[PDB]
RNA sequence: CCGACUUUGUGAAAUGAAUUUUACUUAUUCCGUGGGUCGGAAGCGGGGCAUGCCCCUCCUUUUGGCUCCAAGGCCCGGUCUUACCGGGCCGAUCC
RNA sequence: ACAGUCGACUC
RNA sequence: ACGGCCUGCCAACCCUGGAAACGGUUCAGCCGGAGGUAGGGUCCAGUGGCCGGAAGAGCACACGUCGCGCGGUGUCCGGUGCGCCCCCGGCGGCCCAUGAAAAUCCGGAGGACCGAGUACCGUUCACGCCCGGUCGUACUCAUAACCGCAUCAGGUCUCCAA
RNA sequence: UCCUAAGGGAAGGGGUAACCCCGGCAGAUAGCGCGAUCACGCGCAUCCCCGAAAGGGAAUCGGGUUAAGAUUUCCCGAGCC
């Protein structure tokens, strides 16, 4: 009784990114990771010299 | 122009996912595949008696063509070019009472007729297929031919020679005859013929053939002698 | 006679393992280019129980090399792995508990658990709960290695065989009495139906060589032949001793 | 070949071209209207049917379903059901229960086809 | 349990006038995959103290993130004939 | 830390 | 039943702020510089409240009518609990015992491909239309409908429980 | 009815004198699928069926009614998939 046909969207969904599947807190680290990460590997080409 | 740009993918070994490239060689065949390739495989890893190394020593290339292009100046007669010989004849059979017709000069083949031929000496040149299956149908010819003495080569194609008779497969042809407008040029193919395998019978009879080893056992073995060295 | 209780278990009819809330097979990735001439990363995402063994098992999820898509493998836990663990899978994985290695790169001396056999075979040595095996030295004329197992037992190994770095989790747990025939019998109804056992010396002799008699006894030697045929070898299978050990007969 | 795996390759099949029909005769339709509708059930628990709840009660083919039910008292009695129920009885019949849509009486039809 | 014959082939040595030792890989047995990178040779870097000519490496150690269906360059061809689709190679070393 | 209203029970 | 609005337990989450003279809290735990108390909030459960369904139904009365007539009234107010049954919540505990799988459903990561504004591309929105097949359906479920040669003090799995 | 559990039958194959016995043994595997048909492209990975009226599970409640059906099967009202 999640069906399309029988729940309202707003009542199946929440409006974020990864909502529905990762709460708020997951997602802000995964946020922060990424970030860092993506940092962290131009950092580390430009100690490739 | 200014936004294009290059984004250079790092196809490392824990980097990106690899693109499509060539898998051929280790495509999980078939078992009809696998064991045709592992069957050339084997005969070429076990040591072939000389009956059988015989053969794969093929009559050349421009050799091979030059008999063939008179091999196909001599073709058997067609189906529908068969019908038509009987058909025509029939204003001499039916009104002239008459047979006019003379002597056609064509190739022989099939194995019983030949080595029928070949053994009433009624052949002047025998041309074997390399590649019968079973071999047991020609394993004996070479020596029939040699010590019957008649001209006799190994060319290569089966198929190559049934398209001559148009068969599928035809497995043996013998000129026993030749018009008297190309004698020269078939007993120039005699001479090479007659150099090539009648000669070289009496040495090749002792000749084993396989043994040759895999790609990577020949390579371990070119790296052991350097260090016996 | 009928046929013993020992020649019964060939059959599987009430003796097979109890294998439904197992955890599927608990063994390495697939031995492939990366892990033959680098290393890959994987993280660990939980250490589940697996009923009826007894060390725990660590789910590791790599990415799969070729095609996109993850792989969640399952190791055997070697004592540290936490979750949120990065182990490296290859060659060229640094040592540290809980990566796994060929032995051409493990150093003697070093402790280790999940050996492969066969280069490829996934893992089969020093499994249980609490048991390493200690890689003792390395032939590199002919790529092989030695190790000392858990038995004692001293094998020479191929040296491009994986070992994971550790030794299994879990240690020490056959070192508590159980104390009740309960967790006697809960430990080996998730395991197979192999308890309890009744002393073959209070059956009749129509199922058991030891049956019978007005008295309690085996009735003759209790050592039986190697070649004994089945449903005869039962007792002390081809003893080369008996007796409680003492000296260098316990070494 | 990118993939190490080697896969059936897509053939091409014909359909049926048969140089005969196996079957020459064309099947005639043995359920039909009247071995579908084999008469009305006439007991006073039908007759108080008829008027308490406009439907009739037939007895019909063990086969038959809701669908060729009303197909068929269609095209008889010149009427249309509005809705079908059936059981099977402990006797082995089959037994409809036919309600008909308010445009169409009951009374009427029955009386038409002689009930009451 | 072990012995012989058989599938059971190849060449090599040492002992006697067959015997143990070996070597090969294709028979054979076994193991692993969604037969996904095997063998040789290149090249990118690092060791030079006969510039050797032999070695060591393959662009991922990083924090529970994400990676697909190529960006880029060059060479043809079709076309509005003054406006645009299909090709081939490199990228992804060869054999 | 007082006043008002109520309270089913247990010792 | 169902629909809307409201309420928002116990937990979970958010924002502000910055705690030792440590505080908060449970029957028991336990929580806090990884952010407690405190202030304000979001979410969740519901078998909770109001309205619609729905008083036109049901029930109890009270009359008066020949013949499934009819008419009239009521269907309110609190409170209680170591109470019984059912379900749920969230704690805590035991395990050499960690206590099924799939169908199905939903969510998301990515964005190849696509469109108008005298109009064309979508729309998991509201409303609207049509159809819903086959088989079981009675009754006992037992000191008489099952088995024990029976209308046998025997045996046979359950739900409700003043 | 649908899905799986323990488990069971099975196509190719292996065994068997033959009935019959083995299902992972890997075989161009039973089935191919999806976007497109104005056709083609891409994928194919642990690859079949059966197995529960106590497991999982699209949807229904109230009031009436029969000599015997229905609480939710008929009638009345209101819904849902
Ligand atoms: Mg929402
Ligand atoms: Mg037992
Ligand atoms: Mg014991
Ligand atoms: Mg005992
Ligand atoms: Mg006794
Ligand atoms: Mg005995
Ligand atoms: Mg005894
Ligand atoms: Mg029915
Ligand atoms: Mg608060
Ligand atoms: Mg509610
Ligand atoms: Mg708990
Ligand atoms: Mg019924
Ligand atoms: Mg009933
Ligand atoms: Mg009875
Ligand atoms: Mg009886
Ligand atoms: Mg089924
Ligand atoms: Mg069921
Ligand atoms: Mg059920
Ligand atoms: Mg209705």
């Amino acid at each position: 009784e999640y069906k399309r046909s029988r729940l309202s969207r707003n009542r199946r969904t929440v409006n974020r990114p990864y909502g529905g599947v990762l709460s708020g807190p997951a997602v802000r680290e995964r946020i922060i990771r990424a970030f860092l990460v993506e940092e962290q590997k131009i950092v580390k080409k430009v100690l490739k010299i | 122009n200014p936004l294009f740009e290059k984004r250079p993918k790092q196809f490392g070994i824990g980097g990106a996912l690899p693109p499509k490239k060539d898998l051929h060689r280790f495509v999980k065949w078939p078992k009809v595949v696998r064991i045709q390739r592992q069957r050339r495989i084997l005969k070429q890893r076990l040591k072939v008696p000389p009956a059988l190394h015989q053969f794969t020593r093929t009559l050349d290339k421009n050799l091979a063509t030059n008999l063939f292009k008179m091999l196909l100046k001599y073709r058997p007669e067609d189906k529908a070019a068969k019908k038509e010989r009987l058909l025509k004849r029939a204003q001499a059979e039916a009104e002239g009472k008459t047979v006019e017709a003379k002597k056609p000069i064509v190739v022989k083949y099939g194995l019983n007729h030949v080595t029928y031929l070949i053994e009433q000496s009624k052949a002047q040149l025998v041309v074997i297929a390399h590649d019968v299956d079973p071999i047991e149908l020609v394993v004996w010819l070479p020596a029939l031919c040699r010590k019957m003495e008649v001209p006799y080569c190994i060319v290569k194609g089966k198929s190559r020679l049934g398209s001559i008779v148009h068969k599928k497969t035809a497995s043996v042809l013998c000129l026993t005859t030749v018009k008297n407008e190309d004698k020269l040029e078939f007993s120039k193919i005699l001479e090479a013929i007659k150099a090539n395998f009648n000669d070289k019978f009496d040495e090749v009879r002792k000749k084993w053939g396989g043994g040759v080893m895999g790609s990577k056992s020949q390579a371990k073995t070119k790296a052991r002698e350097r260090l016996i060295a | 006679g009928r046929v013993i209780r020992a020649q019964r278990k060939g059959a599987g009819s009430v003796f097979k393992s109890h294998t439904h809330h197992r955890k599927g097979p608990a063994r390495f990735r697939s031995l492939d280019f990366g892990e033959r001439n680098g290393y890959l990363k994987g993280v660990v995402t939980d250490v589940i129980h697996d009923p009826g063994r007894g060390a725990p098992l660590a789910k590791v999820t790599f990415r799969h090399p070729f095609r996109y898509k993850h792989q969640k493998e399952l190791f055997v836990a070697a004592e540290g792995m936490y979750t949120g663990q990065f182990v490296y899978c290859g060659r060229r994985a640094t040592l540290s508990v809980g990566n796994v290695l060929p032995l051409r790169s493990v150093p003697e001396g070093g402790v280790i658990c999940n050996v492969e056999h066969h280069v490829g075979d996934r893992g089969v040595f020093a499994r249980a709960s609490g048991d390493y095996a200690i890689v003792i030295s390395h032939n590199p004329d002919n790529g092989t290695s030695r190790i000392k197992l858990p038995s004692g037992a001293k094998k020479i190994v191929p040296s491009s065989c994986r070992a994971m770095i550790g030794q299994v989790a879990g240690g020490g747990r056959t070192e508590k009495p159980m104390l009740k025939a309960g967790n006697a019998y809960h430990k080996y109804r998730v395991k197979r139906n192999s308890w309890p056992k009744v002393r073959g010396v209070a059956m009749n002799p129509v199922e058991h060589p030891h049956g019978g008699g007005n008295h309690q006894h085996i009735g003759h030697a209790s050592t039986v032949r190697r070649d004994a045929p089945p449903g005869q070898k039962v007792g002390l299978i081809a003893a080369r001793r008996t007796g409680r050990l003492r000296g260098q007969a316990a070494a | 070949r990118t993939s190490v795996t080697f896969h059936r390759p897509k053939t091409l099949s014909k359909a049926r071209d048969p140089k005969y029909p196996r079957i020459s005769t064309p099947g005639r339709n043995k359920l039909d209207q009247y071995q579908i509708l084999k008469y009305p059930l006439t007991t006073e628990s039908a007759m108080k049917k008829i008027e308490d709840n406009n439907t009739l009660v037939f007895i019909v083919d063990l086969k038959a379903d809701k669908k060729k039910i009303k197909a068929a008292v269609k095209k008889m009695y010149d009427i249309q059901a509005k809705k079908v129920n059936t059981l099977i009885r402990p006797d082995g019949k089959k037994k409809a229960y036919v309600k008909l849509t308010p445009d169409y009486d009951a009374l009427d039809v029955a009386n038409k086809i002689g009930i009451i």
